[PDB]
């Protein structure tokens, strides 16, 4: 498996469909209303905000806090390599109530169900969820409240390494000598190993 | 053991050091330059004598 932020969003969205797609308003097609971040298509198409309340999904950055590699072996005659990552992702709720539809959101993610949905989908493990704070931001007209949340999600990628070798053959030289520098060896041992 | 014998009386050994041997005589495994040395004790044989006699 290798790590792509544009799946691992995907999978969020599709899983939030169902955790908690229940509180949230529906478009034409009866589909909750839960999109990613900056909606574009075409190279310059700009997607229109939905009706309130939506989810948004939006992931910051990924680090590697844990080594730099983590395995290194050989799969097929293909030289392999696997690394872990940490992606956080924020998920805000816009509309009325988001508050109290975070809340929910929250005491889900901590089930023993859900989570595995989520790596049943992405294929990551939730690791920690942060605070959720109350936000109200004016726009033109009336506040609009929103409620952001931050959940950190751990996943492990493998690349193929199409340059690498293996050796399957080894050829050995050595001597023997009473004194150090003995210019004629004593005894000389060559010897030759195969794979097969 | 020949010093129990009463026949020497003392002796020395002298030997080299590993650090010190020839390469030809590791490839030989033979082992020079030991020496040593002893004293004899010796005996009595004869015997010489003067006396004098007086009032």
């Amino acid at each position: 498996m290798q790590l792509e932020t544009a799946e691992l969003e995907k999978g969020l969205v599709r899983t939030l469909v169902d955790v908690i797609g229940h509180r949230l308003a529906r478009d034409k097609n009866n589909r909750p209303n839960v999109i990613r971040a900056y909606p574009s298509d075409n190279s310059n198409d700009k997607g229109l905000k939905p009706d309130q309340p939506f989810i948004t999904v939006y992931c910051q950055d990924a680090a590697t806090p844990y080594g730099w590699v983590l395995d290194k072996f050989v799969e097929d005659d293909v030289v392999c390599y696997r690394i872990a990552f940490q992606i956080p992702v924020l998920i805000t709720v816009n509309g009325k109530g988001a508050h109290s539809i975070m809340l929910e959101l929250k005491q889900r993610l901590e089930m023993s169900s859900v989570r595995d949905l989520i790596l049943e989908e992405t294929g990551a493990t939730v690791l920690d969820t942060g605070a959720i704070p109350n936000d109200y931001t004016y726009l033109n007209t009336d506040f609009e409240n929103s409620a952001p949340l931050v959940v950190t999600l751990v996943k492990n990628s493998v690349l193929k390494d199409e340059r690498g070798s293996i050796i399957e053959r080894v050829i050995v030289d050595g001597e023997l000598v009473y004194e150090e520098g003995q210019e004629p060896p004593e005894y000389t041992i060559h010897l030759d190993v195969d794979s097969k | 053991r020949a010093v129990n014998r009463n026949f020497l009386s003392s002796y020395t050994v002298n030997v080299p050091k590993a650090s010190q041997v020839a390469l030809a005589d590791k490839k030989a495994r033979i082992l020079k330059d030991v020496t040593f040395a002893g004293i004899l004790a010796g005996a009595i044989l004869d015997v010489d004598l003067k006396g004098t006699v007086a009032y």
